[PDB]
């Protein structure tokens, strides 16, 4: 088997800078050489055969070197739609090994996020629980805390967090945390709140309603 | 008992430059993250920079993208605001803030005093 | 070209599994044809390949239990997946790789998801999240759905048919301490249209035959 | 009785593709096989059915010096029971094959410097060569359900594609030279 060693497994950095990617053999490969571009949940696209080939319709900003056991893979000027997991795959020797991957992100302005809160529907309530939800929308970087506070008494292990991918266009983030409780706890309590601490917040942003009011 | 000790500003020229510090004493710099932000008569506690390690890069705003420059002295415990460009869109009193988190949430407890730059 | 993959879905551990690739606009059985495995959150992995005389290939970590069949009568690549164990949960392509260096040979086909667990199937609740004053900032109104408690993966969200796709954010599903998936797609709206425009989430969880339109509507 | 021409096929000038691999009949003549085997020039030496000094002791009729041009890491499928393009779709040894595969490194002949593509493979091929076939055809493989009509692209590829020869290849990606003697046993 022939190991590929990509490096580095996260370059992130802003539209219009250079991109350097290396990829290592541990055999001799010559030039048979692929490079693939996978968007987050889509099937993954060739863009470089053959170390150094553009494919049909491929942008001519990418562009590849190298062969023997070391090949780069590079960006010339990098876009908001080439935002994706990039790999490269020797295809000529049996079994045939990807590389581990690298996650281009971006790299731009602070933003700030916008936060909202939504309390659990009276259609879950019915089912006996209560799910909180806590948006963060749109912020740069990707860094952020989200504190559930119920009557002043800071939440622990009862919320999950996901986080979407760098959106392609403005190049931000965007956080849900989901607060679950069952329904007989859930009117045990009247004050629910987020706290969002970011770094483009001067101080921590809280968002808060009362159960039972409009 | 740390404080945020600053320095610089004042009334410069319209389109000049400015260099301005904010020095810290009692604790070290190098394992955390400092901050700059700007209240401007109208609005209030805009951002403006920021510095995440010795090995990582700043980020800035949207107004302020590539017209300012972050440097970071670890050794002598003093962040630096290298300035250029002063619009008159920026009068204003830049402030001095540090981050309370190693993987820079943003946890903001210790500010500054306040810088009193006027631009013409 | 057009590679489809049907056959994947949730099979207890030890069990075996047929994938299909219907293929278009190629003959199957006169090309390269490779299957590859992605798992949830790690890089690709080649599985299989196939000769355009026969020849196959397959995986250290995969012979023995894997076998590339493919037929001329449907013009369909298949992959027999036989004891099937937990590190087989993934999404597998089929693929017809470029072979000789000629460009525009390469093409992929979606993905069929693939779980090696002993679970059951449950289809998922979905609940609104009404927009509110709360939830509006900047002229802006975000409002949502909760897809909540259903296995395995995946599920769609799509907002107004496929009419309302500009600020849509679907956040990738988390496992709950429960073992089901809960996800949240929202949607950022401007706010004077609350009141005026009908919202309406459209969830789709195929491995369940599950699907669930829900108006969401403000309250407050 | 005779000595066989064996220095027309191994000295050669110019070597025939692999997919038009050149077949030399020689009559039941004579040949110190021995010495042949320990020629310090054949990297490559491995018979089947047969030892190599005793070749000279075999009862046959007609052999066979076949001769082609492949790179370094496809010797292997050079030999009876293997699979890949070469054995499927170029050059195929039967599996009760009786005779010696022979081969040694041309790359101080056969590259040039900015490539030498004259040495040509078949790539694309339905079905596999049965042993001893040979297919110097050229028409445009059809890879999808569309028909090419002579015309290549898309899903219509030229079935044979030329070797990338340079001196500075890699030793898997040198042109090596091969032999194959197969005896038409009595």
């Amino acid at each position: 088997a022939i190991q590929l060693t990509q490096s580095p497994s996260s370059l992130s950095a802003s539209v219009g800078d250079r991109v350097t990617i290396t990829c290592q053999a541990t055999h001799d490969i010559n030039k048979f050489l692929n490079w693939y571009q996978q968007k987050p949940g889509k099937a993954p696209k060739l863009l470089i055969y053959d170390a150094s080939n553009l494919e049909t319709g491929v942008p001519s900003r990418f562009s590849g070197s190298g062969f023997g056991t070391t090949f780069t893979f590079t960006i010339s000027s990098l876009q908001p739609e080439d935002i994706a997991t990039y790999f490269c795959h020797q295809y000529e020797n049996i079994p045939p090994i990807f590389g581990p991957g690298t996650k281009v992100e971006i790299k731009r302005t602070v933003a700030a996020p916008s936060v909202f809160i939504f309390p659990p529907s009276d259609e879950q309530l019915k089912s006996g629980t209560a799910s909180v939800v806590c948006l963060l929308n749109n912020f740069y970087p990707r860094e952020a805390k989200v504190q559930w506070k119920v009557d002043n008494a800071l939440q622990s292990g009862n919320s999950q967090e996901s986080v979407t991918e760098q959106d392609s266009k403005d190049s931000t983030y965007s956080l849900s945390s989901t607060l679950t409780l069952s329904k007989a706890d859930y009117e045990k309590h009247k004050v629910y709140a987020c706290e969002v601490t970011h770094q483009g917040l001067s101080s921590p942003v809280t968002k808060s309603f009362n159960r039972g009011e409009c | 008992q740390v404080q945020l000790q600053e320095s610089g500003g004042g009334l410069v020229q319209p389109g000049g430059s400015l260099r301005l510090s904010c020095a810290a004493s009692g604790r070290t710099i190098s394992r955390y993250a400092m901050s700059w932000f700007r209240q401007a008569p109208g609005k209030e506690r805009e951002f403006v920079a920021v510095a995440r390690r010795s090995g990582d890069g700043a980020f800035y705003a949207d107004s302020v993208q590539g017209r300012f420059t972050v440097s970071r002295d670890d050794a002598k415990n003093t962040v630096y605001l290298q300035m250029n460009s002063l619009k008159p869109e920026d009068t204003a009193v830049y402030y001095c803030a540090i981050d309370s988190d190693t993987f820079y949430s943003g946890s903001y407890d210790y500010w500054g005093q306040g810088t009193q730059v006027t631009v013409s | 070209v057009q590679l489809v993959e049907t056959g994947g879905g949730l099979v207890q551990p030890g069990g075996s599994l047929r994938l299909s690739c219907e293929a278009s606009e190629i003959i199957v059985s006169a090309n390269y044809m490779t299957w590859v495995r992605q798992a949830p959150g790690k890089g690709l992995e080649w599985v299989s390949l196939i000769y355009p005389g026969g020849t196959t290939y397959l995986s250290d970590s995969l012979k023995g239990r894997f076998t590339v069949s493919r037929d001329n009568s449907k013009n369909t690549m298949n992959l027999e997946m036989n004891s099937l164990r937990a590190g087989d949960t993934a999404v597998y392509y089929c693929a017809r790789l470029i072979v000789g260096g000629i460009a525009g040979m390469d093409v992929w086909g979606q993905g069929t998801t693939v779980t090696v667990s002993s679970a059951s199937t449950k289809g998922p609740s979905v609940f609104p999240l009404a927009p509110s004053s709360k939830s509006t900032s900047g002229g802006t109104a975000a409002l949502g759905c909760l897809v909540k408690d259903y296995f395995p993966e995946p599920v769609t969200v799509s907002w107004n048919s496929g009419a309302l796709t500009s600020g849509v954010h679907t956040f990738p599903a988390v496992l709950q301490s429960s073992g089901l998936y809960s996800l949240s797609s929202v949607v950022t709206v401007p706010s004077s249209s609350l009141g005026t425009q009908t919202y309406i989430c459209n969830v789709n969880h195929k491995p369940s035959n599950t699907k669930v339109d829900k108006r969401v509507e403000p309250k407050s | 009785t005779n000595l066989c021409p064996f220095g027309e096929v191994f000295n050669a000038t110019r070597f025939a593709s692999v997919y038009a691999w050149n077949r030399k009949r020689i009559s039941n003549c004579v040949a110190d096989y021995s010495v042949l085997y320990n020629s310090a020039s054949f990297s490559t030496f491995k018979c089947y059915g047969v030892s190599p000094t005793k070749l000279n002791d075999l009862c046959f009729t007609n052999v066979y010096a076949d001769s082609f041009v492949i790179r370094g890491d496809e010797v292997r499928q050079i030999a009876p029971g293997q699979t890949g393009k070469i054995a499927d779709y170029n050059y195929k040894l039967p599996d009760d094959f009786t005779g010696c595969v022979i081969a040694w490194n041309s790359n101080n002949l056969d590259s040039k410097v900015g490539g030498n593509y004259n040495y040509r493979y078949r790539l694309f091929r339905k079905s596999n060569l049965k042993p001893f076939e040979r297919d110097i055809s050229t028409e445009i493989y059809q890879a999808g359900s569309k028909p090419c009509n002579g015309v290549e692209g898309f899903n219509c590829y030229f079935p044979l594609q030329s070797y990338g020869f340079q001196p500075t290849n890699g030793v898997g990606y040198q042109p090596y030279r091969v032999v194959v003697l197969s005896f038409e046993l009595l």
